[PDB]
RNA sequence: UUUGCUACAUCGAUGUCGGCUCUUCCCACCCUGGAGGUGCAGCUGCCUCCAAGGGUAGGGCUGCCCGCCCGUUAAAGGGGAGCGUGAGCUGGGUUUAGACCGUCGCGAGACAGGUCGGACUCUAAGGGUAGGGAGUGCGGACCGCUUGAGGGGAAGGAACCCCUAGUACGAGAGGAACAGGGUUCCGGGGCCUCCAGUUUACCGGUUGUCCGGUAGGGCAAUGCCGGGCAGCCGCGCCCUGAGGGGUAACCGCUGAAAGCAUCUAAGCGGGAACCCCUCCCCUAAAAGAGGCGGUCAGGCGCCGGGGCCUUCCCCUAGAAGAGGGGGUUGAUGGGGUGGGGAUGUAAGCUCCAAGGUUGUAAGACCGAGGAGUUUAGUCCGCCACUCCCAAUCAGGCUCCCCC
RNA sequence: CAGCCUGGGGCCUCGUGAACGCCCUGAGCCGGUGCACAGUCCGGCAUCUCCCUACACCGAGAGAAGACCCCGUGGAGCUUCA
RNA sequence: GCGUCUGAGGGGUAACCCAGGCUAGGGAACUCGGCAAAUUAGCCCCGUAACUUCGGGAGAAGGGGUGCCUAUCGUGGUUUAA
RNA sequence: AUCUAGUCCGGGGCAGGCUGAAGGUGGGGGAAACCCCACUGGAGGGCCGAAUAGGGGUUCUGACGUGCAAUUCGUUCCCUUG
């Protein structure tokens, strides 16, 4: 929304049907990658995601009232090895994302765990509630 | 800077950042000490190849 | 329904042929761009890769003004020692061939080097006097001047050879009766790297890429694995069909050498060209290289070709940007390659 | 492009749907470029024209095609090439033999109505293709370096963001573009610095086993498991502008025809992912078959030697060939010494040891194991120094044209 | 969305040692013509020879008087209210 | 008992084929179809649904322990043997 | 009718385990009707399982497919006291 001119990506991590979980309060547990905002592939290559994308999935395990449901999230927490610019390598134990509203403010108002730095400045609302960013 | 298991000097631009949910931080030489961790669970100290030894 | 797809293979390379001389040699020279004589281009040896520590120079950089870290080539850059000067004119029916050389080793020189691989002159006839006013003679309708060089590998044990190339450099830069003195006061001597070149430069790259063997199609163009039950059915690594009929079995990805070959790169900045060999040697002795003990030159990136080949350099042919000298660095890493 | 008829060709076979991979073409342009009109404030529109250089996905249901739909994207264009492609494949549909079901039949059974299974052959004579090699001519033998006709290309393409600018514009809601940067993606070429993987080089533990016990070993599709060098690739990293010329459509100007007017008729200027030149790649089998440097001696056909190749030792390299080296004037490979690495601390010795065996006691004896003896010991297709050993003996081919 | 390694093949070398396609050896490609898809014909484009390996794109490759449709006043079989 | 399921030697061993082993991250997106391949698996104890033809289902499900050594103890057999 | 189909006669085989019907016995709950438990008991076209114990040939449409052979080989299955 805001910084993804700069460097917005790092190596593959992710793929369609891939599960994550939900690190919010929102009501939400469990997660499956439904799909990939902005991004255009070629032949047989799988649509990509990591950090910081604006992503698309769909509750699984969770609240009744949002079981089923489509909901827009970013992608916060991975587990590929990967090289940030300062030349360090950052890693997350689990896949987590948090749940976004249209508009872009986070559905929750809680947040689960540790969040890479890049995930903040590209969704600000993100870092309102963001408790500690590694 | 040194390894979270065999402690010793970390030469720059290696290593790898595993932060877990308690945001603590774990520091590898090489792939024989994320090992050591994430999946051995072996004492450090019940080698002699780290300083940790005694 | 015969879905979009790029056709794979790289068929701009047509024919792939392995090269016929180890060292290549550029076909064109980027312009001289309104300055003074000198030379442009250089030659060396691959060394070795190392990462290095530096405040980005680019004034556009994202990373302007920052340490960020980066692999980094390492090439030793021996003395270049020079052989004879060449005369290219636009000679009967309007080509450019040799019009005359010009050799002089007789009046300093006194090196078996040269002469293990050329039975070159002797002193009997070095009466290069009738040649060299010749050029003289036909000054003024000269279009190039390009420079015999040869390498001095015996003063680097690394490579383990003595008998050396011979090869060449176009030279622009002023007028060209400027030129040919320039080129002049060159010969017989010994010429380093810093008398052509300086840190912040550009560099080009024509060399001979690592050598593989006969390869597969597979490798070769990177064709793609037939899927799943092919992993158990008839056989896997080979293309389907072959053309839709004899109507010009084409340019199709077909098995043969990849590697060893002549191929190009385009811009290159320097790093650094230090002279102590203390400060970029790495641990126990660099990996399959040994100990660099003359001036290198600290090139980032990646570098086509296998460890010890010869390289030959080049001014930029279409810059991207016109750098500034002295990428200062922070790091360099002398841990071993092993380990 | 289908679909209707035609039976001219194929019945001693042109093996039939789809799909997979892979190549190419075409333009009736889906997007990307250029220009314009508009019931075009701007965005979004809608439409015309030029333009085939590039791109034009990923899924669910259906075997397909078709069709319906999901969520992104610039859109997810349509057709050909024997409905491209079985001596490349899948057999899902469909063309047999077994059965069931529905309609009809007194019956053999028929169905184009449905459902379960049902064999997919071939060592490339010749060409094409992709590489790699010998020779003749170009011209006596050579060694070396170069000129650079044509050949191929997409060697790049695309999107998003920063600021422009919350500006232009519109009352407002809303909401531009130029240049300039940058990023990403896809594609193209490289590379292993680090990471990931790989590691039947190596090290350890350890089951079962036998070789008399320890030790050291055989074996058990590496006995199993843990680790990981180099090398190689990737999920890793690096490079991947633009301009000059001629143009399309068209937009202009000077301008008559036809006094005016008229962009056009001659005349003149601009004007695109369009064609070419700059880029890279293979080129003297380019027949005009190039040029330049040097040597081929010396002496009386002869002596002689000079060049080259093999042989020799290796690897930058690899199917051999080739290529690159070295060859006593030497660091090319082994040895040795150091250097830096991988495993993880050799044996034996001592001490302790859950308890027990003794032994009057004192003491000594067994014991899976822990500690020191010890960043050990073993190993390292890596490096340097060191002439200790090895590059010799030998064979072949050939020049004396020039004085 | 591919990658590394191992055994046997496949590579090479000694020895043994076949069969298939054969009007031919003269067959490069492209338009054209013609039984309406050529190796010879027409018009161009090229095109030095020899050798080894990989590919099966073509040779409308080979394998088999097509398993389908129909004809023969041709068979066999089955059935019945012939 | 065999080195006779009877051809062998060279090599840094190219591609590729057949047998395999292993692959980070995602984990059916491949695919007509999870085909293949993988995962579990011996044993003891605990514990075991709906339904039913009451017999099973039923190793339903699921959980826990399993080595090596220093000791022991219990049970039973056996030797002319309550 | 040395193959196969069938039958008859006379012969030869199914390593080891598991499960546990009937019945028997003893406890225990109540005078009863009889019920629960423990063991014993060893019935069944029952179950797991020995490549070549023996049988069939299931998927891999897995290799060969001018063979090991004019119907196989390796994988990979189900049966095994009737």
């Amino acid at each position: 929304m805001n910084v993804l001119g700069s460097r917005k990506g790092f190596t593959p991590a992710l793929q369609h049907n891939s599960s994550v979980v939900v690190a919010d309060n929102s009501g939400a547990k469990e997660a499956v990658i439904i799909g990939i905002y902005g991004y255009r592939g070629v032949l047989r290559r799988v649509p990509f995601a990591n950090i910081a994308d604006l992503v698309m999935v769909s509750v699984r395990k969770g609240s009744p009232d949002v079981r089923k449901q489509k909901f827009k999230a970013v992608i916060v927490r991975q587990r590929m090895p990967f090289r940030r610019p300062d030349g360090t390598w950052i890693s997350f134990e689990d896949n987590a994302v948090v749940i976004i509203n249209p508009d872009g403010t986070p559905k929750g108002t809680e947040v689960r765990g540790p969040i890479a730095r890049e995930a903040a400045e590209r969704w600000p609302k993100i870092a309102s509630v963001a408790t500690m960013v590694i | 800077r040194q390894c979270s298991f065999c402690g010793k000097d970390i030469l720059p631009g290696t290593g790898l950042m595993y932060v877990r949910n308690d945001g603590s931080l774990l520091w590898f030489c090489s792939s024989k000490c994320r090992k050591s961790m994430l999946k051995l669970h072996r004492d450090p100290k019940k080698l002699k190849w780290t300083k940790s030894y005694l | 329904r015969k879905l979009s797809s790029p056709r794979r293979g790289s068929a701009g390379l047509r024919p792939r042929k392995r090269a016929d001389e180890i060292l290549p040699t550029p076909k064109n020279w980027p312009l001289v761009n309104l300055k003074e004589p000198k030379l442009l281009g250089f030659i060396g040896y691959k060394a070795g890769m190392t990462h290095v520590y530096m405040i980005d120079d680019k004034p556009t950089s994202p990373n302007y003004g920052k340490e960020v870290y980066t692999p980094v080539t390492i090439v030793e850059s021996p003395p270049i020692l020079g052989l004879a000067l060449r005369a290219y004119h636009i000679d009967s029916k309007g080509e450019l061939s040799v019009l005359v050389d010009y050799w002089a080793n007789f009046e300093e020189g006194s090196l078996k080097y040269l002469k293990r691989k050329i039975t070159s002159l002797k002193v009997d006839s070095s009466k290069m006097k009738e040649k060299l006013d010749l050029i003289q003679k036909n000054l003024n309708n000269i279009t190039y001047m390009r420079l015999l060089v040869s390498t001095q590998p015996w003063l680097v044990p690394s490579l383990g050879k003595k008998r050396p190339e011979i090869v060449e450099i176009q030279i622009g830069g002023g007028s060209i009766q400027d030129q040919l003195n320039y080129g002049l006061s060159l010969l017989g001597k010994q010429i380093p790297v810093r008398d052509v070149f300086r840190e912040g430069q550009l560099t080009d790259i024509i060399g001979v890429t690592k050598g593989k063997g006969f390869q597969g199609v597979i490798k070769r163009y990177s064709v793609v694995e037939f899927p799943r039950w092919h992993k158990h059915r008839k056989g896997s690594r080979k293309i389907g069909a072959r053309g839709p009929s004899i109507s010009t079995p084409s340019y199709v990805p077909q098995p043969g050498q990849l590697g060893f070959h002549r191929r190009t790169e385009y811009n290159k900045r320097i790093i650094k060209i230090g002279d102590n060999v203390n400060e970029i040697n790495p641990a126990g002795g660099i990996v399959n290289y040994g100990l660099v003990k003359n001036t290198y030159l600290v090139i980032e990136g990646s570098v086509l070709g296998s460890r010890k080949r010869p390289l030959f350099l080049r001014y930029p042919i279409r810059p991207s940007w016109s750098p500034e000298s002295a990428p200062k660095i922070t790091y360099v890493n002398l841990a071993s390659q092993q380990g």
